[PDB]
């Protein structure tokens, strides 16, 4: 909208309250939209004796379809827009803007692989709060897209060529940020609940879990055409909103179909005290404020009058 | 409040013929609807699920139809073995509150036999109990439909009397039905003559059991 | 495949409680649902509720709402039937049913309502009467002549009966019970028999009741 | 230091507790920084760990601001110092596995000998007291002996591992076999 010239400002992506604005605004859509037969959540007020608040209601079967959302600045604040077009999200930005709005995001919820995003501008980027820290999350954005083809039969498809390639750019960044000196490993998710372990996501409305051991198995630095992912449709899910449990209806569509294109990664590095010289990386994901932050790094909020 | 209602209440097939019943739903309750058999003293027994799918261990002369609100049970040659009450079921709604038609009984058409009458006085032990009981046996009829009538010293009573049916015998496809009338002793002993006055199909004149008192 | 197993009968005054159980066994518990059943002497199929063994949820029928708790116990792998403040009119056949829900474990719910394995029943007699066995009377006796017991004043349910220790079951017509307007119940076995077969021919009703614990013999004759 | 001692096949679990009563990131991790388990959001992870298959939490304490480390089936290799990030504090906690078995089987005669076996983790110096039915009481290290059992030794011994301050209790049924004089 206006470049501001000469102005340098500080953007935290990691501490942004449009993230969490954003978060609690996807919670509510869902909450409205998405309606469980049975929804479950734990209550154990340090009374003793738990007592899980159960809800049981209609259940109608609905295509959801994520539309973009923008976010215009709240009631006394402005939107400060980073212009830097390879900026890493932490620390001062020279070509700063102020703007009306953000772009249009697409609050697509899944875990492992970020969907139907931004692409970036220059070189793919990886962010973190803390690369040194095993535990927190690493987010890829990539500078072209990969295809990612799911069916409701049981089986999502990614071509071979495309995943290689794109596996390559994201292990020289990643080298480039933990040592040149070292082999880039990725491997499947090492466990925990099935929404974490597998790339799980959305599609005509049903909640897919595919098995995505095919796309993270490989070394750097150190039957073949497409790749095609084994799937399942769940009706028992984990709750990403808060701790809890829903169970959906069956699918009555024998025709779900989506194509998505794969435009980030959510992925943790193995940590330990093993010196080699070896980085080990697996999907992640599950904390949808990451899914935010991938969109809104860029973007910071700031008290005017 | 879905309510399931089957027609008709009895059905009278003969052996080895085709047998149609029929379920009806208050509202809609897509293809939801399964089918039940039971044999008296044991569990239901699912035959059809999804309006037309037959459980395990269903013979193929077994047969679902229909969707919404109309459905069809049909068994294309009746074997010994298909005779029992037939039930539907709507699991459609939810929250779950799931309902059962009133059940279709499957008889065994044959032709009309008329009852052996007996009558029965009560027994001295009985009555030196303070209580008479009169019981009045119709044997081996066919069809199940019979009236039967107690009448004192000519006049006709009610209110004091029981009746009970047999299942259809396996064998000859008959009922048999006992009439039991009770009375204390004081009540027995002010009357002289008992009678059990019986109607039935197999029978040109209602028939007349009876015995003095004393 | 499940085979279901339930508990014994049970005799209540109304205004008690009484707790059922089915014993579930050869699959996997929790993949199924298991639904409660009842059916009143005389009457047709009445659902009660449905217990989502996976989720621990259970789903009664609005007219018992209040006063029924289905539970299970996945360890034992046992389900469980509670109801409240019995009336009269909770005399029924209790069932436990269940079916196939799918990989539930892994997710896969297909919330099944229909019902394919279903358990023996257990007999539920609420009644202000006391236990008691019954009295026999003599239903003393043309080519074929009718003869007889009459088993009358017992509560509850069920009575068996034989005729000379299961020798004789050829034109035996033993009676459903009534239930007497003084809360107990009464039944009639008759036997027909040749006529020229009394007199050298001596004929035994046999009747038990499991509930008073009583067994009784009863020869009768022409006279 | 915060000690807890387990026993080998037990289930243990170690505490985390925020400053409020709500649900936050945290992570365990062992020594060796090797991730066990934490959560992403509302969702449980598990690290490449050698306790992957038994570690667990609580979620339903989540919410509580309760974030606990649940170990089941320990193995003496499962001892090890654990450390619950949360909220930029780390809170540590060493946990010590042991067992203790008898050296042969429970079915013994009067006069034979009974050997108790401690079975500990590197580094740990644990002191024993175990006592028969009939008050016979040893003391040891790692290895308890009895020279003769009397028939009044049959049933259920109780041994005490002294460590850190704390100790944990083993009962072993051992049976002394009567015979006709
Ligand atoms: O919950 C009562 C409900 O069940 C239905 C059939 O699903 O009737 C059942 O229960 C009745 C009351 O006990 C019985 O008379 C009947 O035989 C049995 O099917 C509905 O009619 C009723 O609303
Ligand atoms: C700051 O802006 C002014 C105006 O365009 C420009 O002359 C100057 O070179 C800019 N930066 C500095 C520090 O000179
Ligand atoms: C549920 O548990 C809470 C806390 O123990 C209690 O306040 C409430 O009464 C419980 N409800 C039931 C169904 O007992
Ligand atoms: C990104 O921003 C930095 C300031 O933090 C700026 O110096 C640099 O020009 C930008 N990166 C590039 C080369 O686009
Ligand atoms: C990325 O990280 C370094 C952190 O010390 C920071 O100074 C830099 O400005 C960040 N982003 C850019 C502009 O490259
Ligand atoms: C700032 O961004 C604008 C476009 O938004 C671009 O034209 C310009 O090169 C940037 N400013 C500088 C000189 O870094
Ligand atoms: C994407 O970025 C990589 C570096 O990570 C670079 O090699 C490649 O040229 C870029 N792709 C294009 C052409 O946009
Ligand atoms: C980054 O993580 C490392 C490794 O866990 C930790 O030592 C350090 O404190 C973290 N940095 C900050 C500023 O929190
Ligand atoms: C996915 O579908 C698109 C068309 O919608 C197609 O162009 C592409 O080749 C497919 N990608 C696969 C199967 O990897
Ligand atoms: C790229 O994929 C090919 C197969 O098409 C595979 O053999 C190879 O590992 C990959 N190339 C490298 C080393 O980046
Ligand atoms: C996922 O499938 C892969 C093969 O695609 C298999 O090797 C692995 O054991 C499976 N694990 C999961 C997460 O179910
Ligand atoms: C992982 O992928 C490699 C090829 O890079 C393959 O040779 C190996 O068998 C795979 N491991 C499995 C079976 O998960
Ligand atoms: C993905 O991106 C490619 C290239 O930009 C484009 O051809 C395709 O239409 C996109 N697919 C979807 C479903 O957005
Ligand atoms: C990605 O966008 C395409 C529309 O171009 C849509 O078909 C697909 O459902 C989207 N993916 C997800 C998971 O929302
Ligand atoms: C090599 O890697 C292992 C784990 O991958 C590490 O523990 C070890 O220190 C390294 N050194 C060896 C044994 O080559």
């Amino acid at each position: 909208e206006v470049v501001l010239v000469n102005v340098t400002e500080n953007f935290n992506m990691w501490k942004n309250d449009m993230v969490e604005q954003m978060h609690e605004d996807i919670c509510s859509l869902w909450d409205q939209s998405l309606k469980p037969c049975v929804k479950l959540t734990p209550l154990c007020v340090g009374a003793g004796s738990c007592n899980t608040s159960v809800i049981t209601q209609a259940c109608p079967k609905v295509s959801f379809e994520p539309i973009p959302i923008h976010y215009c600045a709240p009631a006394g604040f402005a939107i400060l827009k980073c212009n830097n077009k390879t900026f890493n999200g932490t620390g001062p930005c020279t070509n700063v803007s102020t703007v009306q709005c953000t772009h249009g995001i697409r609050p697509v919820v899944s875990s492992q692989l970020l969907l139907n995003g931004s692409l970036a501008e220059e070189e793919v980027v990886i962010r973190s709060v803390n690369f040194t820290d095993n535990a927190k999350t690493i987010i890829v954005q990539l500078n072209t897209s990969v295809e990612i083809n799911c069916t409701g039969a049981g089986h999502c498809n990614i071509a071979r060529a495309k995943w290689n390639n794109t596996l390559k750019q994201i292990a020289s960044k990643l080298r480039e940020q933990f040592g040149n000196n070292k082999t880039i490993i990725f491997k499947q998710s090492s466990g925990g609940d099935p929404e974490i372990v597998t790339h799980w996501f959305n599609c005509g409305g049903e909640f897919f879990y595919c098995n995505s051991t095919q796309l993270f198995n490989s070394t750097w630095f150190n039957g073949s055409d497409t790749i095609t992912l084994p799937c399942r449709i769940k009706q028992i899910i984990n709750m990403w909103c808060k701790v809890g449990k829903a169970m959906y209806a069956p699918p009555i569509s024998g025709q779900i179909r989506c194509s998505s294109n794969i435009t980030g990664l959510l992925l943790t590095r193995d940590g330990g005290n093993s010196n080699n010289e070896s980085e080990i990386f697996r999907p992640g994901g599950g904390d949808m404020r990451d899914n935010w932050r991938s969109e809104l790094y860029k973007y910071k909020v700031v008290k005017i009058e | 409040d879905i309510v399931m209602t089957q027609s008709p209440a009895t059905l009278s097939v003969s052996p080895g013929e085709r047998a149609t019943l029929s379920c009806r739903a208050s509202e809609s309750v897509s293809s939801d609807l399964a089918w039940y058999q039971q044999k008296p003293g044991q569990a239901p027994r699912l035959l059809i699920y999804g309006a037309s799918t037959r459980a395990t261990g269903v013979p193929a002369r077994f047969s679902g139809s229909g969707s919404g609100a109309e459905f069809t049970l049909t068994i294309s040659s009746l074997q010994s073995e298909d005779f029992a009450v037939y039930y539907c079921q709507q699991y459609n709604n939810w929250p779950p509150r799931y309902t059962f038609g009133q059940g279709t009984r499957l008889e065994i058409k044959r032709t009309v036999a008329a009852p052996s009458v007996f009558i029965f006085p009560p027994s001295d032990e009985q009555l030196k109990s303070g209580t008479a009981s009169v019981v009045c046996l119709l044997n081996n009829f066919y069809p199940r439909e019979a009236k039967v009538q107690w009448k004192v010293d000519n006049a006709l009573q009610s209110g004091n009397s029981q009746e009970s049916v047999t299942e259809q015998d396996s064998k000859d496809s008959t009922y048999s039905l006992s009439s039991t009338l009770t009375l204390s002793k004081a009540d027995y002993e002010k009357h002289k003559v008992y009678a059990c006055e019986v109607t039935h199909q197999g029978l040109s004149s209602p028939v007349t059991k009876s015995f003095n008192r004393g | 495949e499940v085979q279901l197993v339930e508990s014994g009968a049970e005799v209540k005054k109304p205004g008690s409680s009484v707790k059922v159980s089915c014993k579930a066994s050869g699959d996997t518990f929790i993949r199924y649902s298991f639904t409660w059943v009842r059916q009143a002497p005389g009457q047709g199929l009445e659902w009660m509720g449905r217990i989502i063994t996976i989720l621990d949820v259970a789903h009664y029928a609005p007219h018992l709402q209040g006063r029924v708790t289905i539970t299970a116990d996945k360890s034992t792998s046992t389900v469980y039937l509670e109801l409240r403040n019995l009336r009269s009119d909770d005399t029924a056949v209790y069932f436990c049913a269940g079916v196939y829900e799918g990989e539930a474990d892994e997710g896969e719910y297909d919330n099944n309502g229909f019902l394919k394995h279903w358990g023996q029943g257990t007999l539920v007699t609420v009644s202000s009467a006391s236990t008691k066995g019954p009295s026999v009377f003599p239903l003393a006796p043309g080519g074929t002549a009718a003869l007889g017991c009459l088993v009358k004043d017992y509560f509850p349910e069920p009575v068996t009966v034989s005729w000379n220790s299961g020798a004789l079951t050829s034109g035996v017509h033993t009676f459903p019970a009534v239930l007497q307007s003084s809360g107990l119940y009464s039944l009639s076995s008759v036997v027909t028999v040749p006529s020229s077969s009394l007199g050298t021919q001596t004929y035994i009703c046999n009747v038990n009741h499991k509930p008073s614990n009583t067994k009784v013999d009863k020869k009768v004759e022409p006279k | 230091k915060k000690v807890v001692l387990g026993k080998k096949g037990d289930t243990v679990e170690l505490t985390c507790t925020a400053s409020q009563k709500k649900s936050i990131q945290f992570h365990w991790k062992n020594s060796n920084q090797i991730k066990i388990l934490g959560n992403q959001g509302s969702f449980l992870t598990k690290g490449p760990s050698k306790l992957n298959d038994r570690a667990d939490s609580r979620r339903s304490l989540w919410d509580q601001g309760n974030f606990p480390l649940i170990i089941k089936n320990l193995k003496i290799e499962d001892s090890d110092t654990y450390i619950c990030e949360v909220e930029d504090q780390k809170e540590e906690v060493q946990l010590l596995v042991f067992g203790l078995t008898a050296n042969s089987d429970t079915h013994l005669l009067q006069g034979q000998s009974l050997t108790l076996t401690l079975e500990s983790p590197p580094g740990s110096s644990p002191s024993v007291q175990c006592r028969s039915p009939r008050g016979k009481n040893i003391q040891g290290g790692k290895t308890l002996s009895v020279s003769q059992l009397e028939l009044q030794d049959s049933g259920t011994w109780t041994c005490t591992v002294l460590q850190n301050q704390k100790k944990v209790e083993f009962k072993i049924d051992i049976v002394v076999l009567a015979f006709q004089k």
